[PDB]
RNA sequence: GAUAAACGCUGAAAGCAUCUAAGUGUGAAGCCCACCUCAAGAUGAGAUUUCCCAUUUCUUUAAGAAAGUAAGACCCCUGAG
RNA sequence: GGCACCUCGAUGUCGGCUCGUCGCAUCCUGGGGCUGUAGUCGGUCCCAAGGGUUGGGCUGUUCGCCCAUUAAAGCGGCACG
């Protein structure tokens, strides 16, 4: 497995612990606590590691990759954290935010918020400008789905939320 | 979705993937294309 | 919660304060002591044992003056419970007046329906007769009995069976007055029960 | 008509058992347990005279199912109306009402007459991990059955 | 008779055919009445032949 | 509350892509609760409050037979909500 | 349409009336994907059987043509109930 064969290069300041399959990585701001399948053999050697195991995985190959790129992400995760950035068209929208609120004018009747969980915050600079932060990379791509699914962009003349890289087809529709 | 019980990749793009039991074609350049097999 | 019987009067009329004519029938009530507290570590629930009329003492037996003399009371008529009421807020004893429902305005009432004898099967489903002309002999009775396939008749086919007798409660209607000094309710609209019967309200249950 | 030994009513003495179903399938628990209850086992069998045990069956939300049946073994039942076809359950009585499973895994796989009632209210079945029989003193039985 | 002399036997280890097959293995040849008689009876004559037996098709 | 078509998040076998195998969500007048009624002959015959407490011979002392009562119920009579 | 096993010591046809019930290859309401979908309308395909599905003129009529409404005026099985 290419990708269950690479490096686990710590960062600085990295506790990491077995009680169980209880791997917990603890940091600057992370501490937490994945599962990992019974056929894993963790690695030694501050800040060096990678993940031997006993191959015969499922079918030889598998579970190998996504417990190394799990066990990265909890590492990167740890280490900084993550975004998602989102950006607004559609002439008169905004967004403002006291907190753990997210109002939303997107052309309803009513403005509809967002609440928030512990982990995750919002970063607004502007009303056309949002920015989600946190430490796992589930949660951030989970919130940031359900705020662009509130109205997903349209391929006429381009009102909607969007990422900021993401492409959108425009179907020149003619005028009437 | 096009639903038919044959199913073929149609552009070049076009992928062949299977996620239950069922058999999807995927291609991000057009729509028109998802088939999935039923 | 708000829990009381009483007795079915009659129907009369009641003018609002802006000239609007309005039907209403007068539930009368008497006071009434609480019998019994139900505990979920002894009866597995929690409830409240009522009583609205008094008896005679020629008219009862040793065990319903033992079950009601721990509350000291002439022996009563009717005992019903109640339930998802507020149990605390309460003793062994105490009495519910009127007073619970002032402008309540939502209320369930219950109560016994009338009872109307051996019926057709038509005073009871609406089920429609025949031409009653035309040469026709099938004026009145309750069609087919279904197909032949089967060789045996479905269940729920419909047809005579005495009428009435069997309770029933209205739900979302409004109260009107609470003559404390009297003990009677006026709420609007028609209450089913025969007169002199036993009836129930509460509070509503669709809020 | 020759010597053979033919049990009579009280001469039988029962005993009590406890069996566990901790990761268990569903089938082969209850096929030892119904060959336990009738009476097989003792020597003495009569097979009109009920010579039986009793079992009493413990953990009963911890019994497994094979692969699927999770969520398609489905149950049924009919109520003598019509469009009465309720087939409600699914392997979810696991979670709720966990006797109904092996009372009926088990109900099923027994005679169909009076003998084979009264030899189904020997059963005892708890979704917990204890009984309260303790007043009859029943021993442990294993599996490599 | 079968389904009495099977309660009996498995209780010593011995399923309801190795039981026969040893015990025509060993030359011993007795009826099933009999057999199932003992099984019920005399528990100390039946376990001597289910210890001849478990003996015969050791070999 | 759990699901259908559909839509994802994260992630590899296949250094990429990719809703799935491990993990993790949204989602319908439909499924199960919610509303109204019947319901312990549910022979797996449920629970609670209150009331009433002991003669004669022996069959032989056994889950014996018989007689008079308590609590209560019924018979009989005036009626109908 | 075919065959002639079934009923000749007798197994009564079409429509309409009263009464229903079930399947879904769905007519309306409900959830969806694509569009040669600007909007309001629409086309097709998918999930879905919970409820609802009109009065009258003409013929013995099923069938059908017509008038006036409606969210819609479904197709079939049950001895062509
Ligand atoms: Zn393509």
């Amino acid at each position: 497995s290419r990708i269950g064969n690479k490096v686990v290069v710590l960062p600085a300041g990295v506790e990491i612990k077995q009680d169980g399959n209880n791997i917990t990585v603890k940091g600057p701001k992370g501490e937490l606590t994945r599962e990992f399948s019974s056929d894993i053999k963790m690695n030694i050697e501050g800040n060096e590691v990678t993940f031997t195991r006993p191959n015969d995985s499922k079918e030889m190959k598998t579970i190998h990759g996504t417990t190394r790129a799990n066990f990265n992400n909890m590492v990167v995760g740890v280490s900084e954290g993550f975004q998602k950035a989102l950006e607004l068209i559609g002439v008169g929208y905004r967004a403002q935010v006291q907190g753990n609120k997210l109002t939303l004018n997107v052309g309803y009747s009513h403005p509809v918020e967002m609440t928030a969980p512990e982990g995750v915050t919002f970063e607004v600079p502007a009303n056309t400008q949002v920015i989600v932060k946190g430490i796992n990379k589930e949660v951030v791509g989970e919130l940031a789905a359900n705020i662009r699914g509130v109205r997903p962009p349209e391929p006429y003349k381009g009102k909607g939320i969007r990422y900021v890289g993401e492409f959108v087809r425009r179907k020149e529709g003619k005028t009437g | 979705m096009k639903v038919r019980p044959s199913v073929k990749p149609m552009c070049e793009h076009c992928k062949v993937i299977r996620r239950k039991g069922r058999v999807m074609v995927i291609c991000p350049a057009n729509p028109k294309h998802k088939q999935r097999q039923g | 919660t708000k829990g009381i019987l009483g007795k079915k009067v009659g129907m009369t009329q009641i003018f609002t304060e802006s000239g609007e004519l309005i039907p209403v029938t007068v539930v009368e009530a008497t006071p009434n002591v609480v019998l019994q507290v139900k505990t979920v570590e002894t009866d597995g629930y929690e409830a409240i044992q009522v009583g609205y009329q008094d008896k005679r003492e020629v008219l009862s037996n040793k065990p319903a003056k033992g079950h009601v003399a721990k509350a000291n009371t002439a022996p009563k008529r009717f005992i019903k419970e109640f339930k998802n009421v507020e149990l605390g807020e309460y003793e062994v004893g105490k009495e519910i007046k009127v007073d619970v429902f002032q402008a309540g305005d939502v209320v369930d009432v219950t109560g016994t329906t009338k009872g109307k004898g051996f019926q057709g099967a038509i005073k009871r489903h609406g089920q429609s007769r025949g031409p009653m002309s035309h040469g026709s002999r099938y004026h009145r009775r309750p069609g087919s009995m279904g197909p032949v396939a089967p060789n045996r008749v479905f269940k729920n086919k419909r047809l005579a069976g005495r009428m009435g007798g069997d309770r029933v409660t209205i739900q979302n209607l409004e109260v009107v007055k609470v003559d404390v000094e009297r003990n009677v309710i006026l709420i609007k609209g028609n209450i089913p029960g025969a007169k002199k019967s036993l009836i129930t309200i509460k509070s509503a249950v669709k809020a | 008509m020759r010597t053979t030994y033919m049990a009579k009513a009280g001469e039988v003495e029962r005993k009590w058992y406890v069996v566990d179903a901790t990761d268990v399938p569903l089938g082969r628990l209850s096929a030892v347990v119904a060959s336990v209850l009738r009476g097989k086992n003792k020597p003495t069998f009569t097979p009109h005279v009920d010579t039986g045990d009793f079992v009493i069956v413990i953990n009963a939300d911890k019994v497994k199912l094979t692969g699927k049946k999770a969520t398609d073994k489905i149950y049924y039942r009919h109520s003598m109306y019509p469009g009465g076809l309720k087939s409600v359950t699914a392997g979810e009585l696991r979670d709720k009402n966990s006797r109904r499973l092996i009372e009926t895994s088990v109900k099923g796989m027994l005679p169909k007459n009076t003998l084979g009632r009264k030899q189904f209210t020997k059963l005892n079945v708890y979704g917990g991990a204890e009984h309260p029989h303790a007043a009859q003193q029943p021993e442990v039985l294993d599996i490599t059955n | 008779w079968i389904a009495r002399i099977n309660a009996a036997a498995r209780m010593n280890g011995l399923s309801y055919s190795k039981l026969m097959h040893g015990l025509k293995l060993a030359e011993i040849d007795i009826n099933r009445k009999m057999l199932a008689d003992l099984a019920v009876n005399d528990a100390a004559a039946f376990t001597a032949l289910a210890e001849q037996a478990k003996d015969a098709l050791s070999k």
